[PDB]
RNA sequence: CCCGGGUAGUCCUGGCUGUAAAGGAUGCGGGCUAGGUGUCGGGCGAGCUUCGAGCUCGCCCGGUGCCGUAGGGAAGCCGUUAA
RNA sequence: GAGUGGUGGCCACUAUUAUUGGGCCUAAAGCGGCCGUAGCCGGGCCCGUAAGUCCCUGGCGAAAUCCCACGGCUCAACCGUGGG
């Protein structure tokens, strides 16, 4: 049925929005609390973790590179690249990584994968430049532009940020078969929260 | 004679030196899904032919 | 209201003086011995004066025209510009 | 106000065909207009189109297919013979024989292809390509 | 915005409650509206939807 | 087949950096069409030395435009020298480019370098009413383009017609393959860089026109090489 | 007068109000010398 | 926009798509033409005989109904008052404008210096010729039917 | 230019003059072309309430601002209140 | 090249006269603002007339001049016979 349990799904406060809205987000909003914030749908963000997962499963899992200049979601990030071994970028996003062959740390990924896309509006533009796929986790006020695979969920808390990413490493483990089952993940989901 | 990338959503041709993109289609895993710019630019949605998914 | 004055039978190029077209016509009239610029210039509006007569007529319908384009295709023939099996194109 | 609901159409058409839009409703409706999208979706450039009565003049439901250049009305609506078509073509066309003039004809609205295989002239209404 | 405009007011089915009359009656009235037997007052006029002071018996199209 | 000797070396004697450089070294990719129409970036001058290396040849590059540029200091005027340049064989394939430099050399061969990164692809035809051919020796239909103040409008014209149009757009059109053209000029044409550029952008904007595939028939369309 | 507010700039010249001021105590000056009062 | 004042307001009706009265009206076309002549001879105009129609008596629109006496016509309030002979002499709208124009003229007999007031006043009387100008073609007017203020007293008398 | 005084004027009534950087330096009517965010008026729905013509949130229409996508322009910038 | 310079005039250049086909925030240019007369432009459907409009067919719009084919002055300019 559902990946993650609905109780442990609300706990991690997935659903929990902006106050702000966006009509590319309107699919996805559930509905608008009395005081004005926007609850996203917890069944929609399921069935885009379980699209997401099959997706990525695909490509070389060295080809793959997630970014999150958020601090929040700089710890899930590097631990979901330590997983699947993709690449992982947390903090600032040197520009031109995609662009500048003479950057030392020069690379071209096969598919980037956002935390935010206003947040790392940075890296949308290199990918965007060298003619990617795109995976961006979307909250209720982000704009789904040059966005070709959105991922309905809180991208601002740090529980939600690591419980999605925990989900979409093991999803991808599963589909790509290097685990025999999804109970077979034995990496607790406290291990992608940052600790305070 | 070499066949010219249609976009998936809105059916026209892709220009030579445009930001456009290409890929496997996330559900089903056969059909290719073409995008270009303008559709990115404007979130325009997309149907897959095979399995009839919607939707960026 | 004027009566008919007689015209000449080539043209001036547009502009006396660029390169290119200098060596090209330098280059034509050494080869083929010409004694002056309007030798070639009446060659060159004879040319220019078939193409045109065939472009206005390639776009033209009707038994006049077929007749004119026979005519010229006849005539281009026999002056031994084209072989006998050539086309309007 | 309003005074030409078919320049309105046309418009509407190549805004949203430009914009990338699959589908446009055209009001106010009219028997001149859905000649016009009869002649166009026989000739290919949009798709399926539907009448929708509202207690009004109507509404015109359109499947674009993304094939539109250019579409647009003639104003004013010039009379033009079966021999005078050329200099149209040139006028409203990028190369011969790519798009189409859609003409009024006392025969029925038909593009100036139909009217030159007919023999027949009339007062040309719009062109699209 | 829509492609065929369709009222937001409806026809009501009322009863009053002085003498059980029943009448039709505008759920948008920019008059009195009165009961046709004992003259009783059934919706109060205002800006926009009226006020029904008796029974809403039904609710038709 | 001295060309072809060329693009072998620059095979050889070529340590690829990006993504497309490492396709063209495995072979993935082994025709000049096959990096077009797939948003892949073209950084490396050698991708282009090795699918189409017709590119270096001394007919085949043509420089545009030369200026001097002052800038003001406090000890005096700093000069710079910006060349508009233009490449690419004389079939289907064309690029230009703009390179800065303190002399005029270094300014060449940065504008040659960036044409060749900048290179694109068009398509060929014959459209004119009094030609009606279905050879690549024109455009297919009318185009547009625009660049600064510069509106650049291309009509097809007949076989055998030159091409009339100002001196950059000859050589523009010579280097892409176009024989015959007429041409409609709006705007500040003796601003050479703007005046390049929209023969440029209405060479690119031949792609924007959707066509039937009757039509490609009908005028002969020729997209790339021919 | 007829406006031409090109006119108002100061740019290599001086004030349009003192210019119109001198043409209209001129414009009086010709009416009174030709007796039009 | 407005006539004068250039402004979008798009408040109105909105009548669904109909072509035969409703199923739930009580009343038959020869009592609702009774109805609408006892409302005319109590004293309203076309426009508040329809909406009393519409508020107390539930019936939606007299428009619904085709005419007994002319296949070829729906029912209207007008038709029908004229048909029993009660229809205005003139028509509602420029009665209605005319006597809020003479209305307006005595004010501003006593106040001379309301201008704007006085610019109200010019509309109207600007309305009053369009309709005028329209009547006198459509022929529901004499030919030789003009607006002067001094006879308007009578006629909103 | 600063300071101390000061006539016409600035104020009311009946008139004349018809001029301003009278500027949004942008004539007016109609159709279409992503959104996001304040505020004013009206209407609708929901939740509070000291039951207030009160408060909060959402939607529709009409005004009034800023940011901004496609696109436009020589650029400054405009961008459903289009330039 | 037996011609080649100079001056005045007309067209193109010039989309600097803009029907095709120009502009008016900051460069030339939106009346200070509204009402309204002639003019110009005008919502959807049904029937009738063919004035505008389109097609066909008779009488015309002299010749010379313009284009094409052939024929005669050596070819040509020129002229003649036919088609337009
Ligand atoms: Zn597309
Ligand atoms: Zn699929
Ligand atoms: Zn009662
Ligand atoms: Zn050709």
């Amino acid at each position: 049925e559902y990946l993650v349990p609905l109780d442990q799904y609300l706990a991690a406060g997935v659903h929990i929005g902006t106050q702000q809205k966006t009509k590319d987000m309107k699919k996805f909003i559930y509905r608008v609390r009395q005081d004005g914030l926007y609850v996203l749908d917890v069944r929609k963000t399921d069935e885009r973790l379980k699209v997401a997962g099959k997706f990525l499963a695909k490509f070389e899992p060295q080809s793959i590179l997630a970014v999150s200049v958020r601090l929040y979601g700089q710890k899930p990030v590097k631990k979901f690249g330590e997983v699947t071994g993709a690449r992982a970028i947390p903090g600032r996003f040197l520009p031109g990584t995609m662009t500048n062959p003479a950057v030392k740390n020069f690379f071209e990924p096969d598919v980037l994968i956002v935390t935010d896309p206003r947040a790392d509006h940075q890296a949308m533009r290199e990918a965007v430049e060298i003619g990617i796929p795109i995976v961006a986790l979307v909250d209720t006020e982000n704009l789904l532009s040059y966005v070709d695979l959105a991922i309905p969920t809180n991208n601002k808390g740090r529980k939600a940020l690591a419980l999605i990413y925990w989900i979409l490493a093991r999803e991808i483990l599963y589909n790509r078969g290097e685990i025999q089952s999804r109970e077979d993940f034995k990496i607790p989901v406290e291990e992608f929260e940052m600790k305070i | 004679k070499f066949e010219i990338p249609v976009c998936t959503s809105c059916g026209r041709e892709i220009t030579p030196r445009e930001h456009a993109t290409h890929f496997i289609c996330p559900n089903c895993g056969e059909a290719v899904i073409w995008r270009c710019e303008s559709c990115r630019v404007l979130a325009k949605p997309y149907k897959c032919p095979n399995c009839g998914w919607e939707g960026p | 209201g004027d009566p008919k004055r007689q015209r000449k039978k080539y043209e001036t190029p547009p502009h006396p003086w660029i390169k290119e077209r200098l060596d090209r016509e330098r280059v034509l009239m050494d080869k083929y011995e010409l004694k002056n610029k309007k030798e070639l210039w009446k060659h060159e509006t004879q040319l220019k004066n078939f193409r045109r007569r065939a472009r206005r007529l390639l776009a033209a319908r009707g038994k006049q025209a077929e007749i004119e384009r026979e005519q010229l295709l006849a005539r281009l023939k026999r002056l031994g510009l084209l072989p006998e099996d050539a086309v309007l194109d | 106000t309003l005074l030409d609901p078919l320049a309105n159409a046309l418009s509407h058409i190549t805004n949203s065909e430009r914009v990338g839009k699959r589908e446009v409703y055209i009001k106010p409706a009219s028997k001149l207009i859905g000649e016009v999208l009869r002649v166009m979706q026989k000739y290919g450039y949009i798709g399926e189109f539907e009448f929708i009565d509202d207690g009004r003049a109507g509404v015109y439901r359109v499947q674009l297919l993304g094939r539109i250049n250019k579409a647009g009305a003639i104003k004013p609506r010039f009379p033009v013979k079966v021999s005078e078509f050329e200099k149209w073509e040139k006028r409203f066309l990028p190369a011969f024989e790519f798009g189409i003039l859609i003409v009024s004809t006392s025969q029925g609205v038909m593009s100036h292809k139909e009217a030159i295989e007919k023999g027949i002239g009339g007062r040309l209404i719009a062109y699209v390509y | 915005k829509p492609i065929i405009p369709m009222p937001r007011s409806r026809f009501l089915r009322v009863k009053c409650i002085d003498c059980g009359n029943e009448q039709i009656v505008f759920s948008h009235p920019a008059t009195k509206v009165r009961c046709l037997i004992c003259g009783a007052t059934l919706v109060e006029p205002t800006g926009g939807k009226g006020i029904v002071k008796a029974k809403i018996l039904e609710v038709l199209e | 087949q001295e060309w072809k000797e060329y693009a072998k070396r620059v095979l050889d004697e070529w340590e690829p950096k990006t993504k497309l450089g490492m396709m063209v070294k495995e072979g993935q990719i082994t025709d000049i069409h096959e990096i077009f129409r797939r948003g892949y970036q073209i950084k490396e001058p050698e991708i282009i030395d090795v699918l189409l290396p017709e590119v270096n040849a001394r007919e085949n590059q043509e420089v545009l435009d030369i200026a001097l540029t002052v800038r003001m200091t406090d000890s005096g005027r700093r000069v710079r020298f910006r060349v508009l340049a233009a490449v690419g064989n004389r079939d289907g394939y064309v690029g230009l480019g703009i390179g800065h430099g303190k002399e005029v050399g270094i300014a060449i061969r940065k504008a040659i370098n960036y044409a060749k990164l900048n290179i694109i692809e068009i398509k060929r035809g014959c459209g004119s009413w009094e030609c009606r051919c279905r050879r690549p020796h024109s455009v297919p239909f009318a185009v547009e383009g625009k660049e600064g103040s510069v509106r650049v409008r291309l009509i097809p014209g007949p076989r055998g017609l030159g091409l009339v149009i100002g001196d950059v757009g000859k050589k523009i059109l010579r280097l892409a393959g176009v024989q015959d053209v007429w041409s409609q000029t709006f705007g500040e044409t003796r601003t050479t860089v703007n005046f390049a550029k929209a023969v440029f952008n209405a060479l690119y904007n031949t792609n924007r026109v959707a066509i039937s595939p009757e039509m490609i028939e009908r005028y002969g369309i020729v997209v790339g090489r021919a | 007068m007829k406006r031409r507010p090109r006119k108002w700039k100061k740019k290599g010249r001086m004030r349009w109000k003192w210019i119109k001021k001198r043409i209209r105590r001129l414009k009086r000056q010709r009416k009174k010398e030709r007796g039009l009062i | 926009a407005r006539m004068h004042a250039r402004k979008r307001g798009k408040s109105g009706s909105k009548r669904p798509p109909r072509t035969a009265p409703p199923i739930w009206v009580e009343y038959t076309v020869e009592e609702i033409e009774n109805l609408v002549v006892k409302l005319r001879k109590e004293g309203y105009s076309t426009a508040m005989i329809g909406t009393i129609l519409r508020d107390q008596y539930g019936i939606p629109s007299v428009k619904l109904f085709k005419d007994p006496d002319n296949p070829n016509r729906n029912l209207t309030i007008t038709r029908i008052l004229e048909k029993h002979g009660l229809a205005p002499e003139i028509p509602e709208d420029l009665m209605f404008l005319i006597r809020r124009a003479v209305n307006l003229r005595k004010h501003l007999e006593q106040h001379p210096k309301d201008l704007h007031s006085m610019r109200g006043l010019q509309l109207i009387e600007s309305k009053i010729r369009r309709l005028v100008k329209y009547y006198k073609r459509k022929g529901k007017l004499p030919k030789n039917w003009r607006y002067d203020p001094e006879t308007a007293k009578l006629l909103v008398r």
